[PDB]
């Protein structure tokens, strides 16, 4: 992601691309730091976010059944 | 539930541009499937694209389409993978939205003014990125002079 | 938004009205300027957005658009030294 | 579960465009509206797209995307129309 | 000798563009004189771009290098 | 101008003469002090002027062409690699035009916008030559696929240009839109579109994840549509179709300038953007698709056209061969025998562009070209033996210097079938070269003989094929020096 | 707004200026840059003089040569004194001036 957030700021998920970006193009050591790229692309999708919220509730419900 | 309504507006009109004869149904199948698809991109919050689908989509193409198919009007010569897609677990519950509803984190710092999709448009269009819009200009050159070219005895 | 709910209803309601209204009784030439349309209407779409923002753009901003209204009008020239606007 | 609808509402109509624009083979006026078809489903996850993840270029591209297909039907229908003169 | 040998390539291909159409082989006595210049300085200027491009080949493997000395 | 836009003189000058010969067309085929006069030639030899002129700006000025590294970074960068590439287009541009000056007047078709096309659609894939960016690079395939939608259909009073255009139209148009679908998806699934970002992104770890498997439809889709665009063996549908009912300098023009500008894009994409076995198994298909099918096609042809059609599939096939794996030694070799295809391209057109008329549609008209005109039947030999192999010729070099490349580089597989549709043709195309002397049906002598400037251009070329090997150094090192600064 | 000149080559030559502006490149021409002006309008101006004897417009084609040759010449010119006044060729009466 480029910085052009939808309504003229900073976007959501510039922060993070910016330090994987300083990182992965500073210290050229092999993928040390692919770290991040979970991270960035965690703030793409919320995908790992979602996941627990799914977990919390399924663990939520099957607790009903008693 | 409204989008639902112009979703399914979207397909079934599709589905007739497709399938159903008398080509003059076809463009008017497909004028309303660009109708509703302007409608879901209002719905989506963006209104510069909306209005832009009316004018351009609607209002310019889909007239020539109907133009010519008039004038030659004589000339009549997924639940699988749907599944697959709902079935993943990384889709959040419809009951864990319900609470976390009340959840988010208004800032109160962003929107002391506010860019409308129109004003932050045309100032990254034209600042920066300013040679990808004046390609479109020649593609739109080549059109008309092809158009001229083509069919102008 | 928020407003094309109002936008909506006057839609419906118009058309109630309109069909209680209703009720109550009971070629080249052509296709050249539709091309021609086609073309310049994508010029009043661009120059909208262009038309807010002249004041967070300096005379760069003002000099692309005009370079895209040269080529384009030299567009409208080759059209019509080649008559195709004659009617 | 938006994202999903959006974007599968466009897979869908993308698969539409393609099926039309295959199955029908003749009719050159059915295979240019089912590219048409085609593009404004590219549009149309072009610009969800940009609004989910927030970035704008997607709205660029979907502007000069949209300039691309006018110009498409522009040139093709004229190629129809000298075609259908005989 | 670079030269000669762009010399002689010029006024073959000279004779050879006079002989594919039917025309005689030397219809026009003053352009093979073109053709000998052409195709000399084409040949000579060929061998010198050979050269340099040579010289960067060989400049820009020195500093591949140093792109692998650090990774060892 | 203002010294940023340096970096984009040859673009800014083509296009300026773009312009002001469409304008001088215009008016002067418009104007009635003069009695009607159609401009084609006049066009025509002032857009080769330009066109030369643009080559010397680009060629002299390489080194300050790289003046504005990071604003022009926003869109495109330019490297040797795009120097190189970028001649080589100008070059084959110049040749097209100049051969086809003499069909314009022959074939008696008037229009000067003929040639105002043949300009822009040069500046576009000279813009998509240098293109860092996946819309970018769709924007310029958009602008050179609609000229070449305009260049087809041109005579109206035929049968077969206009089918033939539409055919096109509705290919092209397809396979654009599959390829804007694929650079959607990966946008939806990285969020990025520019070279740097993508590479920087998707890089070594490519390890299968929650969302993952987003960015790889988004790369085979962008595999499918730049395939089509190399005409796709698989997908090669109505190819042969385009190039017969196509005029010829159209034809010409559609084989050698796209090809290469896509195939430098193919490269810059798979050397940044692609997997460890995605794009290279996509592509190690459609090779030996492409290879079969052109021997077992070309085999049995009786259209001195369909068969040129399916030559350059199989010659296309040979270079997705080279293609195969990602070594320099086996990149080199590709860029080499890209180069190699284009000469002997153009050259083939050459001639059947000089056999046109009293030959409308055949192939059996080799009346006796041995016996009426022996100089240009030697030529047209060696122009097809050097398309297929021989011993040593411009093209057997090439080939040769590929399955040494795919040896080299780990892969015992593709020499086989490359050497045995090779062979193949060698076979069939030696057959019909000693078919030229036992005897002759049909005999056509001919008005048309190549007036002066299809003539200088073959035996230039021609003079080229077989004298290639006596000293190959300079191709290999400039090859080197290009391959090796793609990337590193 | 990036507005600076910086290339990915380097200048192999000295520096002597940078950006220099405008009317400082074209003042700044030599012998050789006007010769090359000359040469490319004169080409230019013939090619259309005859590619306009082949249709009857001698004079209009020759003007429209001059047009294309003046803007490709001037345009070839101020390519070569920027390239002498920054680094990327030779440099030597431009660092004479200079010191
Ligand atoms: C520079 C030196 C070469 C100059 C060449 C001048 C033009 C030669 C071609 C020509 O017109 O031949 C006559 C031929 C045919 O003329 P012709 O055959 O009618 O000439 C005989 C005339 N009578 C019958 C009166 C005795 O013209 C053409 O084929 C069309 C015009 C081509 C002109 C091309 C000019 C520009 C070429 C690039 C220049 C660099």
């Amino acid at each position: 992601a480029s910085g052009w957030g939808i309504t003229g700021n900073k976007g959501r998920c510039y922060d993070f691309w910016m330090d994987f970006s300083e990182c992965m193009s500073r210290c050229r050591e092999p993928k040390d730091c692919g770290l991040l790229r979970e991270d960035y692309l965690e703030c793409l999708h919320h995908s790992k976010e979602f996941q627990r919220r799914n977990r919390i509730y399924k663990e939520e419900q099957r607790k009903i059944r008693a | 539930m409204i989008l639902s309504v112009l979703s399914s507006l979207a397909l079934v009109s599709g589905l007739m541009v497709v399938r159903a004869k008398n080509p003059v149904h076809s463009v008017l199948f497909f004028i309303l499937v660009f109708c509703d698809t302007s409608g879901l991109l209002l719905l989506l919050g963006l209104d510069f694209s909306a209005m832009i689908f009316l004018v351009v989509y609607i209002g310019a193409i889909a007239v020539l389409f109907l133009f010519v198919v008039m004038m030659f009007h004589i000339q009549i010569a997924l639940w699988w993978e749907m599944f697959f897609i709902l079935d993943n677990e990384t889709i959040p519950l419809l009951p864990t939205q319900i609470n976390t509803t009340s959840l988010i984190y208004t800032v109160y710092a962003g929107k002391v003014r506010s860019w409308t999709n129109l004003e932050t448009l045309g100032n990254l269009l034209y600042t920066y990125y300013f040679v990808w819009f004046l390609v479109p200009s020649l593609i739109l050159l080549v059109a008309m002079i092809g158009a001229i070219v083509l069919t102008m005895h | 938004m928020s407003e094309f709910a109002p936008i909506c209803i006057y839609l419906v309601i118009s058309l109630l009205v309109s069909l209680i209204l209703l009720g109550l009784p009971f070629d080249i030439r052509f296709y050249l300027v539709s091309i021609l349309f086609i073309i310049f209407d994508p010029e009043v779409t661009f120059s909208f957005p262009w038309a807010v923002s002249l004041n967070k753009i300096d005379p760069f901003g003002s000099w692309s658009m005009m370079a895209f209204l040269l080529i384009l009008t030299i567009g409208s020239l080759y059209e019509w030294k080649r008559g195709a606007l004659d009617w | 579960m938006d994202p999903i609808k959006y974007f599968t509402f466009s897979m869908i109509i993308f698969i539409l465009g393609i099926r039309g624009i295959l199955l029908n083979r003749r009719n050159i006026l059915i295979m240019l509206m089912s590219i048409e078809l085609m593009l404004l489903a590219v549009n149309s996850n072009f610009l969800v797209f940009s609004v989910s993840l927030d970035d704008m270029m997607g709205q660029s591209f979907a502007l000069l995307v949209l300039t691309v297909a006018a110009a498409e039907s522009a040139i093709g229908l004229a190629i129809f129309v000298i075609t259908f003169r005989v | 000798s670079a030269t000669t040998i762009g010399a002689l390539l010029g006024l073959g291909t000279q004779m050879y563009s006079n002989a594919l159409r039917k025309l005689p082989y030397m219809r026009h006595p003053w352009e093979h004189v073109v053709g000998m210049g052409l195709g000399a300085v084409f040949v000579n200027q060929l061998l010198k771009w050979e050269a340099q491009v040579e010289q960067d080949l060989d400049k820009m493997l020195e500093k591949a290098k140093a792109a692998n000395e650090r990774r060892y | 101008m203002f010294n940023l836009f340096l970096a984009v003189y040859p673009e800014i000058f083509i296009i300026n003469a773009t312009f002001i010969l469409l304008i001088h067309g215009v008016v002067f085929s418009t104007s009635k002090k003069y009695d009607y006069p159609p401009l084609v030639s006049n066009v025509g030899w002032l857009g080769l002027l330009s066109v030369l002129i643009t080559l010397l700006l680009l060629a002299a000025g390489a080194p300050l062409l790289t003046i504005a590294h990071l604003f022009r970074n926003n869109l495109f960068r330019r490297d040797n690699f795009t120097y190189f590439c970028q001649i080589l287009l100008l070059l084959s541009t110049a040749g097209t035009i100049s051969m086809c000056f003499d069909f314009f007047e022959q074939e008696r078709f008037d229009a000067f916008e003929f040639i105002v096309l043949i300009l822009l659609s040069t500046c576009s894939m000279l813009f998509m030559i240098s293109a860092y960016d996946s819309i970018a690079m769709y924007l310029a395939i958009e602008l050179q696929s609609l000229c070449f939608y305009v260049m087809a259909a041109s005579k109206r009073k035929s049968e077969f240009s206009t089918e033939a255009g539409l055919k096109y139209l509705i290919l092209g148009a397809f396979s654009s839109g599959i390829l804007l679908f694929g650079c959607s998806m990966i946008y939806g699934s990285t969020g990025a579109t520019h070279f740097d970002q993508l590479a920087k992104i998707l890089t070594g770890y490519e390890i299968t994840g929650a969302r993952s498997s987003g960015i790889f439809m988004g790369i085979l889709f962008i595999a499918v549509g730049s395939l089509f665009k190399i005409t796709a063996v698989p997908f090669h549908m109505w190819a042969p179709d385009i190039y017969e009912g196509s005029p010829t300098p159209v034809t010409a023009f559609l084989s050698i300038a796209p090809k290469i500008s896509i195939f430098a894009n193919i490269s810059r994409v798979s050397i940044y953007g692609s997997y460890g076995a995605t794009l290279q198994q996509i592509f190690c298909f459609c090779s030996i698709a492409s290879m079969i099918l052109g021997a077992l096609a070309a085999m049995a042809q009786t259209k001195v056209k369909r068969l040129l059609a399916y030559s350059s599939i199989g010659h296309v096939g040979y270079i997705c061969t080279g293609f195969s794996c990602g070594t320099i030694e086996g990149i080199q070799s590709l860029l080499i025998g890209i180069f190699i295809y284009a000469l002997m391209t153009i050259d083939a057109f050459a001639i059947v562009l000089a056999l046109r008329q009293t030959r409308v549609k055949y192939i059996a008209d080799l009346g006796a070209l041995a016996k009426t005109n022996p100089i240009l039947a030697i030529t047209f030999s060696i122009t097809m033996f050097s398309y297929v192999g021989i011993p040593p010729l411009a093209g057997f070099c090439s080939k040769f210097y590929l399955f040494f490349a795919a040896l080299g580089c780990g892969a015992y597989f593709l020499a086989p079938v490359g050497v045995v549709t090779s062979v193949i043709g060698c076979f069939y195309y030696i057959r019909l070269a000693k078919r030229m002397f036992f005897d002759t049906p049909r005999t056509w002598i001919l008005y048309e003989p190549m007036d002066r400037d299809k003539s200088l251009l073959l035996a230039m070329t021609s003079s080229f094929i077989t004298l290639f090997f006596p000293y190959p150094s300079p191709l290999f090192s400039v090859t080197h020096q290009m391959a090796l600064s793609l990337y590193l | 707004m990036n507005t600076d000149i910086t290339a990915s080559t380097k200048p192999e030559y000295p520096v002597v200026d940078r950006n220099p502006p405008f009317t400082k490149v074209v003042g700044n021409f030599s012998t050789l840059d006007y010769l090359r002006f000359v040469t490319i309008t004169g080409v230019s101006v013939t090619v259309g003089y005859l590619s306009g004897i082949k249709p009857g417009i001698r004079g209009p084609s020759m003007v429209t040569g001059g047009l294309i040759g003046v803007m490709g010449g001037f345009m070839y010119a101020y390519q070569n004194s920027a390239g002498r006044l920054m680094g990327f060729f030779p440099n030597d009466d431009e660092v004479a001036r200079h010191n």
